[PDB]
């Protein structure tokens, strides 16, 4: 006794649109030995985790970051994900927790994982709080590979890895001009 | 018995632009891409795999009005589609 | 009158192996990934996108048997589905 | 009156499953609006490229080589493409062959590209015929990029660049042993 022009947006998925059964047998029966296999709803443990880096000790703040975190952490709820938060971290700091992130014991139990980095950035990676020109504090995306790898993170293994990055690449506007 | 496993699969990175250039970020109402990528998985996990979801949000970067920033995919290794079936 | 464009855009690269690790040649029958990709164009370019025959292309790598390797694909900029049709 | 358990290969597109004219209607159907589009087949002159390094001056000969350069040119003209062939190129021979490549005028009058190399590799990119330890002769993927995108191959603006590449990235097996 619903009104499909009042969508409900007020459980636990927010304002994803729901993945009906229908359409969800739909997606298996057309290519299911080509689809990463989801776990049990009711016992499955899903990890999700966000770095993201506003205040710097040498570089400008990122204002509306918390904006970014807010969004990106209902979002990962809303997709089924318990999401850890660190804030204001080096390229150490975050290496360290990338560490501890690939020895929970939770993704033994869960299906897949998303990562989100959200810095300043330049074109060798991702900035750490302490980072300036003089003496640079960089997180590679080569090591946070290596450390989600099918070695460093076992519990992993066959499971889908997505990585998110928000972060300036360079220096570049990124366009070229053309006669319209 | 132990076997053998490939290093490195199953993995998918989206950045925010293409390597050398800006990504864009508004004092309040955040990033660009970030809010963009949200929109489209609000939209879209119900029905398109994540390799598609991130396809999607790239186009929706194609007429560039000032901020041109094109989100790009790295290092893919996922060998299965990744479909979220939110609700499920 | 001028108008920007995006400077990278519309590409897709798919390399033999992932980062730091080797892909494999045989003597008489040539490289592995360069028979498996022309194994799976010619039998999914009829039906399936690029993306998607890499893809494929990739789990064929899966179950390794001694000679590891797992193609990647790389700075994807792809904004639409890039079908061949072959025959047309 | 064709018999469907004799398939033919006989046709410019030889042993490529061709898409049928009402499978080519469906393909459209679902989501014209995010294909990329196709030119006439009467009229485009679609290129591609293939590099192909066998014989070097400092490390072993690639054996099988003319095999992969075989298979690829056949699958690219049975894809509808003209392949120019290049062998045994230094790094630097390597721009100078892309950089023409790129000034080619049918691109104008073709709606995509292939570009192949197939050489010995390191972590660092392909390696051209000179390569050596001592003195390396290298191509990075970024200068590929670079050599084509809309800046530096206007002609290929809005239309699909795949580049495929057959060459080791280290020197590692790429495995981890599990317990099964
Ligand atoms: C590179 O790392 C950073 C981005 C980051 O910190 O993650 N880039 C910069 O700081 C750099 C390119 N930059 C900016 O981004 C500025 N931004 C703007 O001028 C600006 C951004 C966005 C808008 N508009 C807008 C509209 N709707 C939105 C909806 C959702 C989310 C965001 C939206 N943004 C307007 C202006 C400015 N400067 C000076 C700068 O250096
Ligand atoms: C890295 O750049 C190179 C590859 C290249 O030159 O592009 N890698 C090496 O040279 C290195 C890892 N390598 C080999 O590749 C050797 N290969 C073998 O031992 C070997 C390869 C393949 C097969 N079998 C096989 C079967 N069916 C096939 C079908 C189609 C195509 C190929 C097929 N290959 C058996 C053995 C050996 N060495 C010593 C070596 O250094």
């Amino acid at each position: 006794q619903d009104n499909p022009a009042m969508p409900t947006s007020s459980g636990s998925e927010g304002n994803v649109k729901l993945c009906s059964l229908e359409e969800a047998q739909r997606i298996w029966k057309q290519k299911s030995a080509e689809i990463y296999p989801i776990m049990d709803k009711s016992s499955r443990t899903r990890l999700a985790l966000i770095i993201c880096n506003e205040e710097f000790d040498s570089i400008p703040r990122r204002t509306g970051a918390e904006v970014d975190i807010t969004g990106m952490t209902m979002l990962l709820q809303n997709l089924g994900y318990s999401v850890d938060v660190k804030k204001n971290l080096t390229a150490s700091d975050m290496t360290t927790e990338l560490e501890a992130f690939a020895h929970r014991p939770e993704h033994k139990t869960s299906d897949s994982t998303f990562l989100v980095f959200m810095s300043h950035g330049i074109r060798e990676g991702i900035c750490g709080k302490k980072h300036s020109e003089q003496v640079p504090d960089i997180l590679q995306l080569n090591a946070i590979f290596n450390m989600l790898n099918t070695k460093n993170c076992p519990s992993l293994k066959d499971k889908p890895k997505v990585i998110i990055i928000q972060a300036c690449r360079g220096d570049s506007p990124g366009v070229v001009w053309f006669k319209d | 018995a132990i076997k053998k496993a490939h290093i490195e699969k199953d993995f998918i990175a989206f950045c925010s632009s293409t390597p050398d250039n800006v990504s864009w970020r508004h004092p309040t109402m955040g990033s660009v891409f970030i809010g963009r990528l949200i929109e489209h998985m609000q939209e879209y996990a119900c029905s398109c795999d994540v390799e598609e979801i991130f396809r999607k949000v790239r186009f929706s970067f194609e007429q560039p009005d000032g901020r041109a920033q094109m989100p790009t995919t790295e290092r893919v290794t996922l060998t299965r589609c990744f479909y979220l079936f939110p609700g499920h």
